[PDB]
């Protein structure tokens, strides 16, 4: 019974809408534009992870460092608790030493 | 479709308004002005005379030099007296 | 008068420049208005489909920021008190009503915050990917060189009919040198089309070159791409970012 | 207005060498015209454009660099190309009486 | 190439045809199924299965190996030891031969870095370049080179070829500026004075046998003759050489760049050099 | 207070080049460092070995596992199989056995078990690459 008895409504995808059609444009902004701009400057997203990557602990540390003062109170409390938990887990748990 | 205009660096110097509270403190000091002058030259609008130390800054620099960087003659004299003591 | 292009940059002695027909968009029949010599090290490199895959996947994933996030048992509302005592109730031991085992409880290993997937291939690898894409289009006869993108009219129907007559693909990627100097006729024609996409030369990329069946380049774009991509060859290891002044780098 | 679509089918003409050497004389002379080198862009463009206009079949960009000599041009132009779909290629291939092929596209 | 002809034969390369190079993508192993599930590679019950085994280096309570060994000053003061990147005469000859370093002009650390002959890391306590005798027997270049340390044999080879070598000190700040001048020029600061060597290094740079830049130039001919006598070559009179002016050019002991004085500001945007004229500033930058 | 001047030649001297310079012409080869330009015209072999961007022969030692020594001829164009045959012929007298090799036709490289970087560099110089 864990199965739907009707076909789901058809999902139509426009492969040639503007977003898909122009996807990838300016990814070579650096090597084709005399390196005035780095391609990572094209990234739109959270201010604390534009052109940067890390595990959950590093992401949380960076978020606290960069926008911690602007965070809501309980969100910041949750982030502090999460950093503490992730520190304990990554530095004290695991199969490997 | 046509591509949106390519991203470009903002031309010329960028001067944040000091009145705004959200402007970072590093964008307001003299170091920012010096870097803007170096990057854009006269178009920056930075008065070139501000690049060198003001007389009080020069006095501080001279005091630090006198305190920590001895003259060649003083270094040689210290080396000579140390060698004499060792001998 | 034929429009003949020669290779500005030096060509390796053991290699001969590859060649393409210089065409025009001014008429349906203007399929050969000249002959262009293209640098083999940009247009006749080895067919590195694996490098194409590397660059395409980098383009897809380096900008990606997934915003999926779940609440852990620490962040789900409530769940402080122990539901019932350890022993006596005859029920399983539990410490909170928000553990992952519970309905409405936390997620043990769900997605965590906005995660970035950012990474940079070496710029030599990315430039090589561009070169491989260009060679692939040329070798598979999907690359068409134009003297200019000037059209007789800004009517999209003319452009679509021209592509259909010349047996271009269902999708065309037209590339002009810079954004500002693009002819108004081609700008108007392509602004209303979905599969005919017009980009500046600085916007050229492997993903869009592969998405579009045919690639249309102007002669200035060909010269520009040759210069930029060949510069990656025979360049020093950087002393500092190339945005900073160098002796010979614009 | 879009002209009728140019059929890609091409059967090399019988007097192809004669036509080619006439065009070669028009463009460029020495003995063994087969070995005339097309390293000159003007001459290559003239010869190939004339041939494309006359025969309704141009050398593709992919094969354009390998036309080093008039011999290469002759070899390219004496190989037929047929544009018939796979449906035709199969149906008009002496199908055995017990094999039936239908196409609904 | 035949590969491009094969491409001509093959279907269009699209985003539906792409495949990673075989061997570049190991399969992901996840703990599901008979072989990788159940205990999931963690073993039977215990600390290691619970994930709570003790820290790296713990030995179960026995005094650890890395603690039962006595402390010894192997790395005492490691971050204050001066480091000098070696530049062998082999490497120098290679750079000159390939034209990455121009011997017709004075060779200093800026020229070596710009030719990419050496990589200096002032942040990692690099104090410059030390000339290295390796390749001396095949060194055949007449060069005016400024280094920070120089072996006796390297000096001998340089001088036997008719060249000049001087050992000049650079403090960390001056060294950073010399190695990467363009970023310093973009900092928009007046060119600072090159500091004097520390007291421990002063005798080295005032000794003529090291060709120290602070040494008495009167003693240089004697030391050069001593090296020529020791290593069995005739000392060439560089004054007769047509490049003698280049071989003689030496920056002032307080000067970071050859033609730029301390205190100047390099405006690269409009290709200018602003020079202070205030008497106090001039005295400071000349002191 | 401020006095501008044009002594910018001493800054142009400090500006570094982004492009690797072409090696200067030498009266006699091999050059004192042992470097030698490729011969002109190129050899008519079925394969070509392009120089590195620093104008050296692209032959590199490689090591894996701490004990697997290999040498790689990297920038090969044309008949990599002809190059493999030539390398085997040139190296078998040295080893006493035919060397074991991998031909990466895709990347255009040839990998030989064992260290032969110096011998292969000299051999490619003799062939004129
Ligand atoms: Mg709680
Ligand atoms: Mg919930
Ligand atoms: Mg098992
Ligand atoms: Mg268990
Ligand atoms: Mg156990
Ligand atoms: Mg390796």
């Amino acid at each position: 019974i864990g199965i739907r008895l009707t076909l789901p409504p058809p999902k139509v995808v426009d492969r040639w809408n503007e977003k898909r059609a122009m996807f990838g444009v300016y990814d070579n902004i650096g090597i084709l534009g005399n390196f005035e701009k780095h391609p990572k400057e094209l990234i739109r997203g959270p201010i604390w992870l534009r052109g940067w990557k890390g595990n959950e602990l590093q992401r949380c540390i960076r978020k606290r460092k960069m926008v911690g003062s602007r965070m809501f109170a309980d969100d910041l409390h949750n982030l502090n608790k999460r950093i503490r938990y992730l520190y304990k887990h990554f530095n004290r748990h695991g199969k490997f030493r | 479709y046509r591509a949106r205009p390519p991203p470009r660096r903002r031309p010329g110097p960028r001067w944040p308004d000091p009145e705004d509270l959200l402007t970072p403190r590093w964008q307001l000091g003299p170091r920012y002005a010096a870097k803007q002058f170096a990057r854009y030259g006269a178009a920056s609008g930075v008065v070139p005379g501000s690049l060198w130390p003001s007389p009080e800054q020069l006095r501080e620099l001279e005091a630090e030099e006198r305190e920590w960087y001895p003259s060649l003659a003083t270094m040689q004299e210290s080396l000579r007296v140390k060698q004499l003591a060792e001998e | 008068e034929p429009v003949l292009r020669k290779v500005e940059l030096p060509v390796p002695t053991h290699r001969r420049p590859v060649q393409a027909w210089v065409e025009s968009l001014r008429g349906f029949e203007q399929e050969r208005v000249g002959l262009a010599d293209l640098h083999p090290d940009v247009f006749a490199t080895a067919p590195r489909l694996d490098i194409l895959h590397q660059v395409a996947m980098w383009q897809k994933n380096f900008k990606r920021i997934s915003y999926a996030k779940t609440k852990t048992r620490a962040e789900v509302r409530g769940g402080g008190r122990k539901p019932w005592p350890q022993k006596g109730t005859g029920r399983a031991r539990h410490g909170s009503i928000r553990s992952p085992l519970w309905r409405g409880g936390g997620v043990a290993h769900g997605p965590r915050g906005p995660t970035s997937y950012y990474y940079m291939l070496p710029m030599k690898v990315r430039a090589l990917g561009l070169k491989v894409a260009l060679t692939v289009k040329l070798a598979q006869d999907d690359l068409h060189i134009m003297d200019s993108l000037e059209l007789p009219t800004g009517d999209p129907q003319y452009l679509t009919e021209l592509a259909h007559y010349r047996r271009w693909g269902d999708s065309v990627l037209l590339v002009d040198l810079t954004h500002e100097e693009m002819p108004q006729s081609i700008v108007e024609a392509t602004s209303r089309l979905k599969t005919f996409n017009l980009i500046p030369a600085v916007g050229l990329n492997v993903h869009s070159m592969l998405k579009h069946q045919t690639l249309v380049l102007t002669l200035p774009t060909v010269a520009f791409l040759e210069d930029k991509l060949l510069w990656q060859d025979s360049r020093y290891r950087p002393l500092y970012p190339f945005s900073l002044p160098y002796s010979d780098f614009p | 207005v879009c002209p009728p679509l140019r059929s890609r089918a091409y059967t090399p003409p019988e007097d192809l060498q004669s036509r080619l050497e006439s065009y070669v004389k028009e463009v460029f002379l020495p003995s063994n015209w087969q070995d005339i080198s097309l390293e000159d862009s003007r001459l290559k463009f003239n010869l190939l454009a004339h041939l494309a206009d006359d025969l309704g079949h141009v050398v593709p960009n992919s094969r354009l660099h390998q036309m080093c000599r008039v011999r290469d041009v002759l070899d390219f132009y004496n190989v037929p190309i047929q544009d018939r779909s796979k449906f035709d290629e199969l149906s008009a291939s002496n199908l055995p009486p017990n094999l039936k092929i239908t196409w609904s596209y | 190439a035949r590969a491009l002809d094969l491409l001509r034969g093959l279907p269009r390369v699209s985003l539906a045809n792409l495949k990673p190079n075989p061997g570049s993508k190991k399969p992901e192993r996840r703990p599901r199924g008979r072989r990788r599930g159940r205990k999931c590679g963690r073993g039977h019950k215990g600390e290691r299965q619970r994930g709570t085994r003790p820290r790296l280096g713990f030995e179960g309570g026995q005094t650890p190996f890395y603690i039962r060994i006595p402390k010894y000053g192997f790395n005492e003061g490691h971050s204050f030891r001066r480091q000098y990147k070696p530049l062998s005469l082999n490497r120098l000859q290679y750079l000159i031969d390939l034209g990455r370093v121009d011997p017709s002009q004075p060779i200093d650390l800026t020229q070596l870095v710009n030719g990419r002959g050496v990589t200096i890391q002032p942040l990692k306590r690099d104090y410059g370049v030390q000339l290295v005798e390796e390749g001396a027997d095949t060194f055949t270049a007449k060069v005016n080179i400024e280094v920070q340390l120089a072996s006796e044999l390297a000096i001998a080879a340089i001088e036997k070829n008719g060249g000049v070598v001087t050992t000049a000190f650079y403090d960390p700040r001056s060294l950073d500026i010399v190695c990467k001048p363009v970023p310093f020029f973009l900092r928009g600061q007046p060119i600072p004075k090159r500091m004097l060597p520390p007291e421990e290094l002063v005798p080295y740079y005032t000794d003529a046998k090291n060709r120290g830049y602070l040494a008495d130039p009167a003693k240089f001919p004697e030391a050069r003759l001593e090296l020529a006598r020791k290593y069995g070559y005739i000392l060439p009179d560089i004054t007769k050489d047509e490049l003698f002016k280049m071989l003689c050019t030496r920056k002032d002991p307080r000067q970071i760049f050859f033609g730029l004085a301390p205190g100047w500001v390099v405006n690269m945007a409009d290709k200018k050099i602003l020079k202070p004229t205030d008497e106090n500033l001039l005295k400071y930058y000349t002191s | 207070f401020v006095e501008s001047v044009d002594e910018y030649q001493f800054v142009e001297r400090l500006l570094p080049a982004t492009r690797i310079p072409d090696p200067p012409k030498h009266e006699h080869y091999p050059t004192p460092s042992g470097w030698q330009p490729p011969r002109d015209p190129p050899p008519n072999l079925p394969y070509f070995v392009r120089r590195s961007r620093m104008h050296n022969i692209p032959v590199y030692k490689d090591i894996t596992h701490g004990n697997r020594q290999m040498t790689v001829i990297r920038k090969v164009e044309g008949d990599i199989w002809a190059l493999q045959k030539d390398v085997e012929d040139f190296l078998s007298p040295l080893l006493g056995k035919t060397p074991v090799t991998q031909v990466n036709e895709v990347t255009g490289t040839l990998r030989i078990k064992g260290y032969f970087d110096q011998e292969l560099k000299a051999w490619l110089l003799e062939k004129g690459f």
